[PDB]
C-alpha cells in the first residue's frame, strides 16, 4: 500500500537517413511526467514543467556539461550507431509462412525487421476485399509476426497464393494452397 | 527510421533500478546491478559489442538523488497506478505435439512492479519460464514479456496471472487449444 | 558502446 | 567440503599483464574497520551504507557494503555490528539522502567479543615446502574469512613480496581455510588479462562467510616462477 515514487531518465538518439541527420534528447521524468530535457536542436536545457525550472537554470550555468551534451550527437549517438549497426540496423531474419483454413489464414512468423508486405492472390489476381490483418506484433525477442486472413467464397480447383515481401529476401516468398 | 534509447529508472521505496538500451522498441541489453555485468537480450550480441556495466551504477545513484529532490519539490506527490492490459498469444501457429511458446504480454502500466504467474490446469508452472525486464514505452509507461515453452495438447489449459496495484484483484488471461 | 551520463 | 584446486584451475600471475599494484593496494595498510556501528542508509536493496570515517588519511566518510542478496542485508540493517574488509574506490558508486565500497565483512557485535586476542596459525608452503608459519589475531568469536584473508595476505605482502608493483614472484597461490575437517579456498592471483577489476575480485566476499576463530586453521600454497 505504500505510495511509490519513480524517477526515469531517457537519453535518446534519433537517426534520419542513416547518420546524416541526428537528434539527441536528454529527458528526465518524475513518474511519467517529463520535467526537463536537453534537445540538440535547441542547445540548452529547457524546463518542460515548472518542476524542472530550477534544474534547467542550474545545469545551463555549467558550461562544462553543456559542452558535453552539445557534442552528444557525435560522441554518443553516431559513435554508438556505428558500434551496433551490424547486429541491429542490418539484422535480417527471414519469415516462416504458413497457410491454413478456418476463411483462409496466412501466418508470417519470426521475421526481422518489421517492414513487411503480405498479399493474397486468387488465381493470379490480387485480392482487395475480404482481407483482414492483425497488424505487426512484437514478440519481444527481436522477431515479429502477423496474420493476414482472407474471406473465401469457395470454388472448384481455384488456387490461393500468399505472397510475402521482406528485406531479408532476394525475391518474394510464396505459398500456394489449392482446395 | 531508427532510435536508440538508454533508459533508466529508480523506484522508492523499493530501492531498485534498471538500466537498459533500446533499439526501435527492442531491448539490446540491460545491466544486472548485483552481479555488475551486461546481460544481452540475445547471446550473439555479446560477440559484436561490449559495455562497461559498472558505469551504469553511477547513473543510477544520480537518478536516486534526483528522485529524492523531486519527491520533495512535488510535495511528496506519489505515482498514480495504471493497470496493465494483458494479452496471451503463441509464438507460431499451433499444432498438436509441436513445440511452441506461449507469450504473456503485459502492456501500458506503472509503477514498474508486477507479479506474473503461469498456470497449467490451474497449477503453477515455473520450469522453463523466462521473462524480459521492464521495457519503456513512448508514453513513458512500461511493457513486459513472459514466456512459457510448451507442447500443444487438447487436454491442457493455460492462464497468465498478473498482479498489479492498479488492479483491485488479480487478472487472468486464459488460453487453450 | 559509450554511456551518456544522467545529470 | 570443497575439492582442492586442481593444477591449471588456478590463475597464473605470468598470464596477467596489467599492474599487480592494483591487487597489492587491496591488501596493503589501508582497509575498513569499525566497531559497534549501525547502518544509516541503503542505495540498492542488497546493500547497507555505514558512516565510518577514515581516520588515517581521511579519504572517506561513508562506506557502501554489498551483500550477495537482500536477505543478508535485512539481517544486519538495524543491528550493531563490527565491520572489517578490503575496500576499493574505482567504480564505487552510491548515494545517501568521498566514499568507499566493500563486500560483506559484517559480524554482529554483542556476544561476539573476547577479552583477549586469539591466535590463528597460518602455515605457508612455497613449492610444497613449509618455510614460514605465523599467527594472525582476532578478538571475535566469529570472524569473516575476509578479515583473516586480509590479515594473512597483508603479512605476506610485507614479508614475502606476495604482490609487487608490476607482477609477483609467485606463479600461483591460493589460501585454504580449514575448520573441523571442512574447508574452502580462494585464488590469490588476478584473472588472466591486461586489466584487473578490483570490484569484481572483491565480490567473492559478498557471501559474508564466517568461521569460528577457535577452530580455523589457515594454509597458504604458493608456487615459484
Amino acid at each position: 500500500t505504500r505510495p511509490r515514487f519513480l524517477e526515469q531518465v531517457k537519453h535518446e538518439c534519433h537517426f534520419f537517413n542513416g547518420t546524416e541527420r541526428v537528434r539527441f534528447l536528454d529527458r528526465y521524468f518524475y513518474h511519467q511526467e517529463e520535467y526537463v530535457r536537453f534537445d540538440s536542436d535547441v542547445g540548452e536545457y529547457r524546463a518542460v514543467t515548472e518542476l524542472g525550472r530550477p534544474d534547467a537554470e542550474y545545469w545551463n550555468s555549467q558550461k562544462d556539461l553543456l559542452e558535453q551534451k552539445r557534442a552528444a550527437v557525435d560522441t554518443y549517438c553516431r559513435h554508438n550507431y556505428g558500434v551496433g549497426e551490424s547486429f541491429t540496423v542490418q539484422r535480417r531474419v527471414y519469415p516462416e509462412v504458413t497457410v491454413y483454413p478456418a476463411l483462409l489464414v496466412c501466418s508470417v512468423n519470426g521475421f526481422y525487421p518489421g517492414s513487411i508486405e503480405v498479399r493474397w492472390f486468387r488465381n493470379g489476381q490480387e485480392e482487395k476485399t475480404g482481407v483482414v490483418s492483425t497488424g505487426l506484433i512484437q514478440n519481444g525477442d527481436w522477431t515479429f509476426q502477423t496474420l493476414v486472413m482472407l474471406e473465401t467464397v469457395p470454388r472448384s480447383g481455384e488456387v490461393y497464393t500468399c505472397q510475402v515481401e521482406h528485406p531479408s529476401l532476394t525475391s518474394p516468398l510464396t505459398v500456394e494452397w489449392r482446395a | 527510421e531508427h532510435v536508440i534509447i538508454q533508459a533508466e529508472f529508480y523506484l522508492n521505496p523499493d530501492q531498485s533500478g534498471e538500466f537498459m538500451f533500446d533499439f526501435d522498441g527492442d531491448e539490446i541489453f540491460h545491466v544486472d546491478m548485483a552481479k555488475k555485468e551486461t546481460v544481452w537480450r540475445l547471446e550473439e550480441f555479446g560477440r559484436f559489442a561490449s559495455f562497461e556495466a559498472q558505469g551504469a551504477l553511477a547513473n543510477i545513484a544520480v537518478d536516486k538523488a534526483n528522485l529524492e529532490i523531486m519527491t520533495k519539490r512535488s510535495n511528496y506527490t506519489p505515482i498514480t497506478n495504471v493497470p496493465p492490459e494483458v494479452t496471451v498469444l503463441t509464438n507460431s501457429p499451433v499444432e498438436l505435439r509441436e513445440p511452441n511458446v506461449l507469450i504473456c504480454f503485459i502492456d501500458k502500466f506503472t509503477p514498474p512492479v508486477v507479479n506474473v504467474t503461469w498456470l497449467r490446469n490451474g497449477k503453477p508452472v515455473t520450469t522453463g519460464v523466462s521473462e524480459t525486464v521492464f521495457l519503456p514505452r513512448e508514453d513513458h509507461l512500461f511493457r513486459k514479456f513472459h514466456y512459457l515453452p510448451f507442447l500443444p495438447s487438447t487436454e491442457d489449459v493455460y492462464d497468465c496471472r498478473v498482479e498489479h496495484w492498479g488492479l483491485d484483484e488479480p487478472l487472468l488471461k486464459h488460453w487453450e487449444f | 558502446a559509450r554511456g551518456m551520463a544522467s545529470v | 567440503s570443497q575439492p582442492d584446486p586442481k593444477p591449471d584451475e588456478l590463475h597464473k600471475s605470468s598470464k596477467f599483464t596489467g599492474l599487480m599494484e592494483n591487487m597489492k593496494v587491496l591488501y596493503d595498510d589501508n582497509h575498513v574497520s569499525a566497531i559497534n556501528v549501525k547502518s544509516i542508509d541503503q542505495f540498492l536493496y542488497f546493500d547497507l551504507i555505514y558512516s565510518i570515517k577514515d581516520t588515517k588519511l581521511g579519504n572517506y566518510d561513508n562506506v557502501r557494503v554489498e551483500f550477495k542478496n537482500k536477505d543478508l542485508a535485512d539481517k544486519y540493517k538495524d543491528k550493531y555490528v563490527d565491520v572489517f574488509g578490503a575496500n576499493y574506490y574505482y567504480q564505487c558508486y552510491f548515494s545517501k539522502k568521498r566514499k568507499t565500497c566493500m563486500y560483506g565483512g559484517v559480524t554482529e557485535h554483542n556476544g561476539n567479543q573476547l577479552d583477549k586476542y586469539r591466535s590463528i596459525t597460518v602455515r605457508v608452503f612455497e613449492d610444497g615446502k613449509n618455510l614460514l608459519s605465523f599467527d594472525v589475531q582476532t578478538n571475535k568469536k566469529k570472524v569473516t574469512a575476509q578479515e583473516l584473508d586480509y590479515l594473512t595476505r597483508h603479512y605476506l605482502v610485507k614479508n614475502k613480496k606476495l604482490y609487487e608493483f608490476n607482477n609477483s614472484p609467485y606463479e600461483t597461490g591460493y589460501i585454504k581455510f580449514i575448520e573441523n575437517e571442512n574447508s574452502f579456498w580462494y585464488d590469490m592471483m588476478p584473472a588472466p588479462g591486461d586489466k584487473f577489476d578490483q570490484s569484481k575480485y572483491l565480490m567473492m566476499y559478498n557471501d559474508n562467510k564466517m568461521v569460528d576463530s577457535k577452530d580455523v586453521k589457515i594454509e597458504v600454497y604458493l608456487t615459484t616462477k
